[PDB]
């Protein structure tokens, strides 16, 4: 319906895919599996102006896996440029990504995101991050891991795309859930599945939650 | 003299219990727990039908990460790595859309909260029995 | 599947099928889209795909297909252009040029296919980078000529020239050799006179066109590099600052141009040029006021409305005004006829500073910093800006962000709660706001005080009362501590506190009480100078903080603990002495009631409380009295410890109690906290627990091992085993903390070290990988750092116990055991620095693993590991060189010199370790310089491999040429020879040497790089 093409660009390892997955499923993927060319995922937010759908084109940051490269940007309606605040080279490359992006997409809203602020030893100092000012990009410190500011890039983009500065995310309707009884035939398989689940430790047991 | 003036679906429900929590779902294909959401987990009693459900929404996005009846058949079990979590099988959760079975784990800020959840969970089960 | 047909090059390309695959990818979804993407990538990557590009461009009806065709060509041009036969180069040039001409001459195509034409233009510019001007001398003249034939061609030519300027001046540093960049820059410079003529003519003879906008977009790029005379000796500034400010379509780009004009390199002592710089600013501001908005306009409201391009325009205006004024405001400050202009420009900035947009606020705040720092120093200037500064005081005071210290916040339901997490992204913002407000206070302390005191009065009487208003004001008041004289500050603080206490009595319910309590804590903690002068008040404050330590509001309770230690860090001397009219130093009072004071605190908060007490105790420099205070402070944890030591020594079983495990961990944590603040002074307490603590470490180690044996590796995840390991980790932390601060190193060596090693090393070595604590490695690093020079045999023991077993944990991939990885290399680094002899004693097989371990570290992308690996390598080379001409050094070079050279080259050139370039270059330069300086005393080659007299210099070059020939077979022999000649000649000049490496990294990405590039100087 109301859907917008969003392209996500930035150096390999900056957290693009992890960030999208967090938003898609709620999970935090610890492993680094490099994106091959691009992965497309629809992502819906519920707002006080109705649902907004982003078709997220999560592009490869590794040169060797770049695929169609700027070919992915064609007809994008918005974008996120990612870097990693623990890696100065990734900030240094931001102008390169931005160059390639705006050559294809001349007038779109773009958010610049400095990811991994959860890591204690920050290398790209806050005071250093100024590239967005002359390019009219929005900027946020974010962490896919802690969820710090994780909703901000999508909220800002939605506001710009719908053209409503007072747009807010709203609680989606919660339909009454059904009453189901376990299949007696599957009860023995239930026992096994639960045993494996019980004996697989939960991750990050030192976290606040 | 008259001067003309200038021109969620949780409404029918009582909140029995609310607690801050992190919810996980077990991926059997992989062999790992995956986070589904962090936020307020509510036990909601429908004022018309008297049925009690778990409804949990993610902070900030407010997206539903749990929505299911607290079935009398369910049983909260400990996880090997935690003294502040419960694991249980759910046959019919609709947070993502069509009803689907999951093995859930829910973790709390402390053991005391976890033990309170279980007591409230079991109370809610008795309500759903009536 | 049928879409795969386009990958079969043995058949003719089905263009219709290609258009379907492309459409499926861009317009489709799900599985079909995913399959099409894979097919297209494979198509694109086919090294013969470029040969299909002409056919696609001719017969395709899908613009995305043609874009992809151009991407294929771009890859060919940028990487393999000189591999092509000359006829293919001409052909490609011709069909690219022809396509551009054809798309510009059809109006409907020129209107509707902007993406494809821009891509075509960039593709042309890639050809220019290869061919121009040496093999295309007439390009510029013909482009200039063609511009007159057609408005579409002229506009497009502006796009081509913009892209060319970007590729040559803005983006060449990483992408071209130093020599090629110079060549292209010089070439553009030599013809710019004629380019500018075209640009200026177009700008003269048009108004609001897409042609005008394109021309201005090209000008923006030129301004990065062109001589200022083009701007100042023509009428162009008048056009930019008047005509092009009037139409909104040109206004946006013109403003950006004027911002870059403001950055031109311009003579300093020319009155005429100063006048021109004033004039364009005057013109621009006049246009803003008459065509856009008056100085009085509510820009906060306009920005918030977000119509059209208003947010971008206001951002760009802020950038223009701040850029210009930071450089040129002095031009406006002396002449009375320019005062209104100066102040009006600053009034726009005041209005812009009221906008709700954090990133824009940082930009204007940066400017205000620049201004107020200048006014602080420059004679006779502050009075000019007194009204601006007064308004700015209000803006800043009203937009103070929450300090890191203030731990309460309002949630979505209107409740004042403890924050879930730190607001990490406002740390810098707070510091910046404080900096400006401090300067503003100094500039007029009377105005600042009057504003704050009258605002506070309006909170009290209720007229302006709100949480937002009392908060921002309180934060502002706290933030200016130090600006007033002690005497002035005294009166100010007294008035503020009197008023804050009035509010706290009147504003009720847990939410209000929490807000006001947080604000008083913040203010009071910010004025230690005052507290030190007013003991009765300080004592009262501390007692009140103790009351808050029993608050049911967890935010207030936590903030009281932080505020207590914050005050103690600054005022501790006043707690250790006996104050007039007191019967005892207050530290005695605190210690005596510590159980009651801390009863409702969480353990970590109790530890903070103890740490603060340690700060105070360390003020007592009489040793007997200090040790007595320490003993008194540690009474409760020592009494709990003593009862546990008695029980555990009777029964290892009683330690199987999770309650007991928690108690022990908290005892050790309390010791850690006190040791952190007392440092060297902590020793007597360490001595009280040391031997029993190490026995406890051993007992807990046995329980962990027993549990893993009985339950499997999964036991390490259980609360019980995690709790046991916490005891081990905290013990290690305690010892590390003490040793890192120890002043008596003899005691460390004679008393602490042997039992520590005895307790920890064999236990680490002999546990399974998943039960090994990385904290052992961290503890040993500090031991070696501080006393390694005194314990050579101890260092050897450390290596024996941890080296091979830890290496085996981390040498299968780059990700498992991340903490062990990081601590392992920190340990090796300090051993190599402080006790190199330890490595000399290794058997040859183990020394080989050490070299392997260093090179393995190089290959990490993890910065912590990579950096240490490169440093160890450099330190190792230095260690070897220091030995001189001895057998161990000779054998080291014979065995490992070329391994280090080749491994360093590998990470330099694989494009996957760019973060380490500087240190890789340093290491390579050291290695090469060793041979260049004849510092290696034996032949690096085995005999009969090369003539007997052969110098290591000659052999190094031969080795490297062969290595590079085989690793980079697309390079010519002369490219390799020239690179190596330059590199070796430059091995005493790091900056030049690095340039040569960067040039090599460019050349390896293409074919036919010019070997003379390495002569650049
Ligand atoms: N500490 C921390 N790690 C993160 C964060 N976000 C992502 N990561 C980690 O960074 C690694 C790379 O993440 P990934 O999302 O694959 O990066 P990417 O930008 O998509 N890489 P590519 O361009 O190659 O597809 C993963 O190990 C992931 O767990 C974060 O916010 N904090
Ligand atoms: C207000 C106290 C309150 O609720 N009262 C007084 C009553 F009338 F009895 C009811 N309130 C909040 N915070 C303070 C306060 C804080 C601090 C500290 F610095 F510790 F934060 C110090 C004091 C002091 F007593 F020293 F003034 C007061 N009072
Ligand atoms: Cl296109
Ligand atoms: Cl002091
Ligand atoms: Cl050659
Ligand atoms: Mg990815």
């Amino acid at each position: 319906q109301v859907q917008f093409k969003l392209v996500l660009v930035g150096d390999g390892g900056t957290g693009k895919t992890t960030f999208v997955k967090r938003h898609l499923t709620g999970e935090f993927e610890k492993k680094y599996v490099a994106t091959l060319g691009v992965e497309v995922h629809p992502l819906v937010f519920h707002t006080n102006r109705g649902p907004i759908k982003f078709n997220v084109w999560d592009t490869a940051g590794q040169e060797k896996f770049g695929g169609l490269r700027d070919g992915y940007y064609i007809q994008a309606q918005c974008a996120i440029i990612m870097f990693d605040v623990t890696s100065r080279v990734t900030y240094k490359n931001v102008p390169n990504w931005h160059r390639d992006l705006v050559r294809v997409c001349e007038n779109i809203p773009i958010v610049l995101c400095g990811n991994k602020v959860d890591i204690k030893d920050r290398k790209v100092k806050a005071k250093s991050i100024v590239f967005h000012r002359k390019k009219n990009l929005q900027y946020y410190d974010i962490s896919a891991k802690s969820n710090y500011n994780f909703e901000k890039p999508f909220l800002w983009l939605a506001r710009k795309l719908i053209g409503d500065p007072n747009l807010e995310f709203v609680a989606m309707p919660a339909l009454a859930p059904p009453e189901v009884v376990m299949d007696p035939a599957l009860a023995a398989q239930y026992e096994h599945d639960l045993e494996v689940a019980q004996t697989t430790a939960l991750p990050d047991e030192d976290d606040d939650l | 003299i008259h001067f003309e003036p200038v021109v969620t679906m949780e409404e029918d429900e009582e909140v029995l219990y609310k607690v801050r929590a992190k919810l996980f779902r077990f991926d059997a294909d992989a062999k790992e727990w995956k986070e589904r959401g962090t936020g307020d987990c509510k036990f909601l009693k429908n004022k018309k039908t008297n049925k009690v459900r778990i409804l949990m929404r993610r902070d900030k996005t407010l997206k539903i990460c749990a929505n299911h009846i607290i079935a009398p058949e369910y049983t909260l079990k400990p996880n090997v790595g935690s003294d502040r979590s419960w694991v249980y099988a759910c046959t019919a959760d609709i947070a993502e859309g069509e009803a689907e079975a999951f093995t859930f784990a829910i973790r709390f800020g402390s053991k005391e909260n976890a033990d309170k959840f279980k007591e409230e969970f079991e109370k809610a089960q008795e309500i759903n029995k009536k | 599947g049928s879409m795969e047909g386009i990958l079969d090059f043995s058949n003719d390309l089905d263009i219709a099928l290609l258009d379907q695959v492309v459409s499926t990818f861009y317009q489709g979804s799900g599985v079909q889209q995913k399959q099409a993407q894979e097919i297209l990538t494979k198509f694109q990557d086919n090294p013969d795909a470029w040969q299909k590009a002409d056919q696609i461009l001719q017969f395709s009806t899908n613009p995305q297909s043609k874009f992809i065709a151009l991407s294929i060509l771009d890859k060919l041009i940028t990487r393999k252009w000189k591999l092509l036969p000359n006829d293919h180069r001409i052909g490609i040039r011709n069909f690219v040029v022809g396509m551009i001409i054809s798309m510009c001459q059809d109006d409907e195509v020129f209107k509707t296919q902007k993406n494809l034409i821009n891509k075509s233009d960039l593709t042309l510019v890639q050809i220019l980078k290869q061919e121009w001007p040496q093999n295309w001398p007439e390009f510029i003249p013909e482009l200039i000529g063609s511009s007159s034939s057609s408005v579409n061609v002229c506009e497009n030519n502006m796009i081509v020239l913009k892209l060319l300027s970007e590729e040559v001046f803005d983006f060449s540093a990483e992408q071209m050799t130093q020599a090629k960049a110079l060549h292209l820059k010089n070439s553009m410079s030599k013809e710019f006179e004629q380019i500018f003529k075209l640009c200026f003519q177009v700008l003269e003879q048009g108004s609001s066109s897409s042609l005008i906008v394109a021309t201005l977009e090209s000008l923006l790029r030129y301004l990065h590099w062109i001589p200022y005379r083009y701007i100042y000796e023509t009428n162009i500034l008048e056009l930019l600052s008047t005509k092009f400010m009037t139409s909104p379509d040109t206004r946006a780009i013109t403003l950006k141009c004027l911002t870059e004009v403001s950055n031109l390199k311009i003579p300093q002592d020319n009155d005429l040029i100063k006048r021109q710089t004033v004039l364009f600013f005057q013109n621009t501001l006049q246009q803003i006021a008459t065509s856009v908005m008056p100085v009085t306009a509510d820009l906060k409201a306009t920005y918030a409305n977000a119509n059209g391009n208003d947010q971008s325009f206001l951002q760009d205006l802020a950038m223009f005004l701040t850029t210009y004024l930071a450089r040129n405001r002095a031009l406006l400050e002396s002449d009375e006829s320019l005062r209104e202009l100066l102040l009006n420009a600053h009034q726009y900035l005041i209005q812009l500073s009221k906008i709700e947009e954090r990133e824009l606020f940082k930009t204007t705040l940066d400017y205000w910093h620049n201004l107020v720092a200048d006014l602080f120093y420059e004679p006779l200037k502050k009075h000019i800006y007194e009204e601006i500064c007064s308004q700015l005081r209000l803006v800043i005071i009203e937009n103070m962000v929450r300090p890191e210290e203030v731990l309460v916040v309002e949630n979505d339901e209107g409740e004042i709660v403890r924050e879930f997490v730190k607001e990490s992204d406002t740390i810098q913002l707070y510091k910046s706001e404080r900096e400006v407000l401090v300067y503003l206070t100094h500039l007029n302390v009377i105005d600042t005080e009057e504003i704050m005191i009258s605002k506070l009065a309006r909170q009290i009487d209720g007229s302006e009362w709100s949480w937002h208003n009392i908060n921002t004001l309180s934060w502002a008041i706290g933030s200016i501590s130090g600006t007033m004289s002690e005497d002035t500050e005294k009166r100010f603080v007294v008035t503020v506190i009197k008023d804050l206490l009035d509010l706290c009595v009147k504003k009720r319910g847990k939410d209000n009480k929490a807000v006001v309590a947080s604000d008083i804590m913040y203010v009071v903690g910010q004025y230690p100078r005052f507290l030190k002068a007013h003991w009765n008040f300080l004592r009262t404050v501390i007692l009140k903080l103790f009351e808050f330590m029993h608050e049911t509001h967890e935010g207030v309770q936590d903030m009281a603990c932080d505020t207590f230690i914050k005050i103690v860090q600054k005022c501790k001397y006043h707690f250790v002495i006996q104050q007039p009219r007191e019967s005892e130093p207050f530290i005695q009072t605190i210690i005596r009631d510590i159980q009651k004071t801390t009863a409702d605190l969480q353990p970590q908060q109790v530890h903070t409380f103890y740490k603060a007490c340690g700060i105070i105790i360390s003020e007592e420099r009489s040793v007997a009295e200090r040790n007595r205070l320490l003993s008194d402070l540690m009474q409760l944890p020592n009494m709990a410890w003593d009862t546990i030591v008695e029980q555990s020594t009777a029964n290892p079983t009683l330690l199987l109690d999770s309650e007991t495990v928690k108690i022990i961990a908290n005892i050790i944590k309390t010791n850690v906290a006190v040791c952190t603040s007392m440092g060297a002074d902590f020793y007597p307490q360490l001595g009280h627990i040391y031997y029993n603590m190490l026995q406890l470490y051993r007992a807990v180690s046995s329980m962990i091992s027993a549990q893993v044996a009985a339950e499997g590796l999964i036991a390490t995840k259980t609360p019980k085993v995690r709790g046991l390991r916490t005891i081990k980790k905290e013990i290690l932390k305690l010892v590390e903390t003490y040793i890192s601060k120890a002043r008596n190193l003899d005691d460390v060596v004679k008393v602490l070290v042997e039992p520590l090693l005895n307790a920890v090393l064999e236990d680490y070595m002999n546990n399974v990988p998943d039960a090994r604590d990385a904290e052992v490695l961290n503890c040993m690093t500090t031991v070696v750092e501080k006393v390694g020079h005194m314990i050579p045999q101890g260092v050897i023991l450390i290596l024996q116990s941890v080296f091979e077993c830890t290496l085996d944990m981390i040498n299968k991939d780059f990700t498992e055991y991340p903490e062990h990885r990081v601590e392992f290399y920190k340990l090796l680094k300090v051993i190599n620095e402080k006790s190199f002899a330890a490595f000399l004693e290794l058997p040859p097989a183990a020394f080989k693993l050490f070299v392997d371990a260093i090179c393995w570290a190089f290959k990490h992308n993890n910065r912590d590991v990579e950096v240490n690996g490169l440093q160890i390598a450099l330190d190792l080379v230095k260690n070897i060189e220091r030995m001189g001409n001895v057998p161990f050094a000779n054998e080291f070079h014979k065995n490992y010199f070329f391994i280090f050279v080749s491994e360093t080259f590998f990470v330099l050139t694989d494009s996957d370790h760019k973060s380490g370039f500087s240190k890789q270059a340093l290491l390579l330069m050291k290695l090469i310089s060793l041979v260049y300086d004849n510092k290696i005393s034996v032949p690096l080659y085995q005999e009969a491999e090369v003539p007997q007299g052969t110098s290591n210099q000659v052999y190094l070059s031969q080795y490297l040429a062969n290595m590079l020939s085989n690793a980079f077979p697309h390079l010519t022999s002369e490219q390799i020879a020239s690179f190596l000649s330059a590199l070796t000649k430059q091995c005493k000049d790091l900056v030049v040497f690095k340039g040569t490496l960067r040039d090599f990294l460019v050349q390896i990405k293409e074919v036919g790089g010019d070997p003379t590039d390495y002569l650049f100087a």
